[PDB]
């Protein structure tokens, strides 16, 4: 039957995950630069992590 | 010194006394740096919320002293102008004129050159209205004055400057001052009226040269 | 002179443009952004990005007074850019040349 | 999902303009996954009306037009996953 | 016992002409013949034409596709 | 999980639909979906101009349907 | 993958470059500003937005006689809920 | 990094260590501009990156020869401990503002270090402070726009 | 299926009223009330935004177009306190 | 945060401006409301008016409000004894 | 013989004009369409009520606001 050949039964994607690029999110963040300390540390010579 | 805000219409017109340069014994080496230091002292007087960050000099010989006298404010932008605006028309109106001339003390007289047009229309078209009024009063004084009152029944309040008109009267007096401006220009600039597009009408009221 | 026309977007673009507010490798484009920010998210001047780097380098930041001046400067920018004409009109209507 | 950015925003004094024009200025207390915004210390100006002080509000999440966050917000450490 | 999708199934088995009427824009109507649709009920239509009823205007459109949650009716 | 609206009481009945924009329609019901889109035989349009417009078999989106009144006795 | 080729490529190509977008919203306020982020619903968190809409003085005369004025307000950081978005537009 | 490693000219260390979570195929040591590079058939997991700054004089400001020479000096040295034999050494000439690297490259690392070195010479704040310190030492300025 | 839809489940066969999205309000006795707030009601008066009154012995209103539903306070004590 | 508001005298604003005040007893995932003791307002709502504080008011009693038409909540007073 | 996502498959890259429910129209080459039929248009000109108010560039048109799509 052509209603099955259409590929019938009206759909409503509520809650169901959608097919493709619909889910596209993108966040532009840039954190503060975590530099290391060299002068007046009291610590041993190589850097801390 | 005419310090005109386009957006807020707050005209800071500083009175410069005759005694500042009647006995000064100086060249323009005092004059340029003196008008620059006094407009900088106006900037130092106002709070930081009311200080500008963009200053436009009409006459090109002032941005170089303004660079020197405003190094306390590197946040501000001092550009020149290709369009010159006739603020000697402010001198020609009797209120500012005899205000300036009768003032025996140099002072920092405030004005709002848009009277209360900011409750009615934009600040852009209020600026275009003000520069239509000022340029049309520059091309002819009393002709533009009697155009500025379409009836002799209208009055301006003593706290206002320009006569209180509403939108219909303002648009009709605006097209009257506009073709007065173009008629004086085409009388002087050798070329007719109808050969100019509205960009050219715009930069003729604005003061640029085509 | 352009109104933001109801049922229309393009007049707002003509308004904002007028107001000037505008080995077998992978095979790809690495869009390197190198950006300096403080904790608030503000894009950082290279002089003060170097100042943050050098505070973290030397381990000794500013004093109290320079931090007072710097913090009060940042909220001066915040109070300025979040915005006496009406007060001038009300003082003129009380009597036109408010001479300072 | 960007609503997860809002539920990290507990105890911030934000204003919210709704679809009815009503501006609600207050400290946000809770967000659902459907942006159901629960607020306290509420100063709500329903538009064409004078503003009313109310101690607690709970906006349904559909009816939010937009938020307005203050100047002092660290979102570069807030929109991370 | 027939369904709505049975009607539009039989109707693009007919390829006759239909007029869709919209959600709340009661003067706006669009005439067309459906070529295809599926379950979100967006419809492509053959040589569609907007008819404004209160002025009776027929602005020609062509091959159209109209979005599903806008229709109120399809009258043959 | 969309259950069909419970309308075999209203099958083959003369109903007056109210539609969204203050609109109205009349006809015989012939079926539905879980989305309450209704298929209608003998559809008379019945606008607010006052003159009654027969069509026949129409399909009505269930989003636009405010109410059914079974004019015939169920 | 297909995050960067869909119709939200207008948003994920504008949040990468941090360029400003113009948004015609539903109540016809126009948001100009830089997308800090967006999602499926276009819940765009925005920085430095000029919100430009139109008014009239609404019969200040009593005779219903005035011309529409362009008003705008600045918002520093906003979270625009994306149902009220009609169109987002990258700048020329 | 040792605090005196930035001017530890004779020898070196590593600055960045990339861990792959896989094993990279990596290449033979080629310059930052060597667009045609052949694959070294070793496979590595950790990949060091050195940052050698220099102040070139007129004779020896070839940053490509300097990066190549410092890489093949320091990887084949006894007094410079690297985590892996595979890695890259980016040399930056501050007196001439030049940059090139010479060491091994995993996929995508060569365009990334290319564009990252470009943006890092255009926009680094410590480089900027060096540049305007040179400009204030030379009393040489540009005309303001 | 939460507690208000269980309340309108417990309002079946009772006197109930529904104000609709357009503003019409419908005072009658319910027959069926589903998950999605669809209501088939009976013996019912229709009050338009005109203020007029009409009556008919049955109606079936769609759930999303319901603005609200006047319930009887037979259900106010039973059974929702533990909520 | 709404279970911290059960059985209160809640002021629920609809999207038409038809305000309710009543017993916030039951809510739903769609915020479908069940309100006992609830009365309706359109024009004037009380902050101790110069004329009278409660006109434009109707009795309804107990309502199921659909969450589609609902905007906000506020408690106006403490719950009664009963 | 032609269903809607094959149709929008058929016109990614040709000039079309998509009409909003709010009466606006948008002419241009559309780029892409998702599952919800949000639209990305390039080279757009916005026709308010049959008269254009401006060339605009690249626009995203949200799916909840389109009324139809017309192939010109």
């Amino acid at each position: 039957i052509e209603m099955m050949k259409l590929m019938a039964s009206f759909d409503s994607t509520k809650g169901k995950k959608v097919d493709g690029s619909v889910n596209a999110y993108a966040i532009n963040v840039s954190q503060k630069r975590k530099y290391r300390q060299y002068m007046n540390r009291k610590g041993g010579f190589n850097r801390p992590l | 010194i005419f310090i005109f805000n386009p957006r807020t219409g707050q005209l800071f017109l500083k009175i410069i006394h005759t005694s500042v340069w009647a006995g000064q014994k100086r060249l323009g080496q005092l004059a340029k740096w003196k008008t620059a230091e006094e407009v900088a002292a106006l900037i130092r007087s106002l709070p930081v919320e009311e200080q500008p960050k963009q200053i436009i000099v009409t006459r090109k010989g002032m941005l170089d002293p303004l660079e020197v006298h405003l190094l306390d404010f590197p946040n501000i932008v001092i550009k020149g102008s290709e369009l010159q605006l006739p603020f000697q028309a402010c001198l020609k109106v009797e209120k500012f004129g005899d205000l300036i001339l009768k003032a025996t003390e140099p002072q920092m007289v405030l004005f709002n050159l848009y009277d209360d047009w900011l409750k009615t229309i934009s600040s852009y078209t209020a600026f275009s209205r003000l520069i239509l009024i000022l340029r049309a009063l520059h091309v002819n004084n009393d002709r533009a004055k009697v155009i500025l009152k379409p009836d002799k029944t209208t009055i301006t309040e003593p706290h206002h400057i320009w006569p209180t008109l509403t939108d219909e009267e303002w648009i009709k007096v605006e097209v009257q001052l506009k073709d007065l401006i173009l008629a004086d220009y085409g009388k002087k600039n050798n070329v007719n009226v109808a050969s100019l597009t509205q960009s050219e009408i715009r930069d003729i009221i604005l003061g640029m040269e085509i | 002179e352009e109104p933001i026309v109801n049922r229309g977007l393009a007049a707002a673009l003509l308004l904002c443009q007028n107001k000037g507010l505008l080995k077998e490798k992978d095979g790809y484009k690495p869009d390197v952004k190198i950006e300096y920010v403080d904790e608030t998210g503000r894009k950082l001047t290279p002089k003060e990005a170097f100042r943050q780097l050098s505070h973290r380098f030397h381990g000794k930041g500013s004093g109290k007074m320079k931090t007072e001046r710097r913090m009060k400067k940042l909220d001066e920018e915040a109070l300025l850019k979040k915005m006496l004409g009406t007060v001038a009109l009300l003082q003129e209507k009380q009597k036109p040349y408010i001479v300072l | 999902k960007l609503v997860r950015f809002l539920m990290k925003l507990s105890h911030e004094t934000v204003t919210i303009e709704l679809k009815n024009g009503t501006q609600v200025h207050g400290t946000i207390t809770g967000v659902d996954v459907s942006m159901n915004t629960h607020l306290k210390a509420v100063k709500m100006t329903l538009k064409n009306r004078e503003p009313v002080q109310l101690e607690t509000l709970s906006i349904r999440g559909n009816n939010i037009r937009y938020f307005i966050l203050p100047d002092s917000l660290p979102l570069d450490t807030l929109l991370v996953d | 016992m027939v369904q709505p999708i049975n009607l539009i199934f039989r109707y693009l088995q007919n390829r006759s002409r239909i007029q869709v009427w919209l959600y709340e824009q009661v003067n706006m109507r669009i005439e067309g013949c459906i070529i295809g649709f599926d379950e979100y009920m967006n419809l492509v239509l053959d040589d569609a034409e907007e008819i404004h009823s209160k002025t009776k205007s027929r602005k020609q459109l062509g091959r159209i596709m109209l979005k599903g949650d806008n229709i109120t009716l399809l009258q043959s | 999980k969309a259950h069909p609206p419970e309308l075999k009481k209203f099958m083959d009945k003369k109903l007056s639909l109210k539609l969204n924009g203050g609109r109205h329609v009349q006809g015989i019901l012939r079926g539905f979906d879980p989305f309450m889109n209704l298929v209608i035989d003998e559809c008379v349009e019945m606008a607010t101009s006052g003159q009654q417009n027969n069509i026949g078999m129409v399909v009505i989106r269930g989003n636009s349907i405010i109410m059914l009144e079974a004019l015939e006795r169920v | 993958e297909e995050f960067n080729t869909g119709p939200l490529s207008v948003l994920t190509q504008s949040v990468k470059n941090n360029t400003q977008v113009l948004i015609n919203c539903r109540n016809n306020k126009k948001l100009l500003g830089r997308v800090k982020a967006f999602d499926r619903h276009c819940n765009m968190v925005l920085e430095n937005v000029k919100e430009m809409w139109t008014e009239v003085p609404k019969s200040g005369k009593g005779k219903k006689k005035s011309k529409p004025v362009n008003k705008d307000r600045y918002i520093s950081k906003m979270f625009l809920r994306g149902d009220s978005v009609i169109v987002v537009l990258r700048n020329p | 990094i040792h605090p005196r490693k930035s001017y530890k000219m004779n020898s070196s260390c590593a600055d960045i260590l990339l861990f792959a979570s896989y094993k990279w195929n990596v290449s033979r040591p080629s310059l930052l501009a060597d667009s045609k590079d052949v694959m070294d058939s070793t496979t590595t997991q950790k990949y060091w990156i050195d940052i050698q700054l220099r102040w070139g004089d007129y004779d020896s400001h070839d940053i490509e020869r300097y990066a190549r020479a410092k890489f093949l000096d320091y990887t084949t040295d006894n007094m410079s401990i690297y985590p892996s034999p595979t890695g890259v050494l980016i040399a930056i000439d501050l007196a001439y503002n030049l940059h090139s690297a010479y060491g091994n490259w995993f996929p995508g690392s060569k365009p990334l270090i290319q564009q990252a070195m470009a943006k890092i010479m255009k926009a680094n704040p410590a480089l900027y402070v060096l540049r305007e310190r040179i400009r204030k030492g030379l009393q040489l300025y540009s005309s303001e726009p | 299926i939460g507690v208000p839809i269980k309340v309108l489940h417990e309002a079946e066969g009772h006197i109930v009223t529904c104000e609709t999205n357009t503003g019409e309000v419908y005072r009658g006795k319910l027959i069926e009330a589903e998950d999605n707030m669809n209501c088939q009601m009976s013996n019912i008066t229709v009050t338009y935004r005109d203020g007029r009154v009409a009556q008919l012995e049955q109606v079936y209103i769609r759930g999303s177009k319901i603005r609200f539903l006047i319930l009887p306070d037979m259900l106010k004590n039973a059974p929702m306190l533990k909520s | 945060k709404m279970l911290q508001h059960i059985d209160y005298r809640m002021r629920c604003i609809l999207q038409d401006g038809r305000i309710f005040i009543g017993t916030f007893k039951a809510f739903d995932k769609h915020m479908n409301l069940i309100l006992c003791d609830c009365d309706e307002f359109r024009k004037i709502k009380p902050k101790n008016s110069k004329q009278a504080e409660r006109e434009e008011k109707r009795v309804l009693g107990l309502v199921l409000l659909r969450g589609e038409n609902l905007v906000s909540m506020t408690v106006e007073g403490p719950p009664p004894k009963d | 013989p032609l269903n809607p996502k094959p149709f929008l498959n058929g016109l990614t890259g040709k000039p079309v004009m998509v009409k909003l429910k709010w009466g606006m129209e948008y002419k241009g080459y559309l780029v892409s369409v998702d599952g919800y039929m949000n639209m990305q248009l390039a080279n757009t000109e916005e026709y308010i009520d049959g008269a254009l108010s401006g060339h605009l560039g690249e626009v995203l048109i949200r799916c909840n606001n389109v009324l139809y799509i017309r192939g010109v």
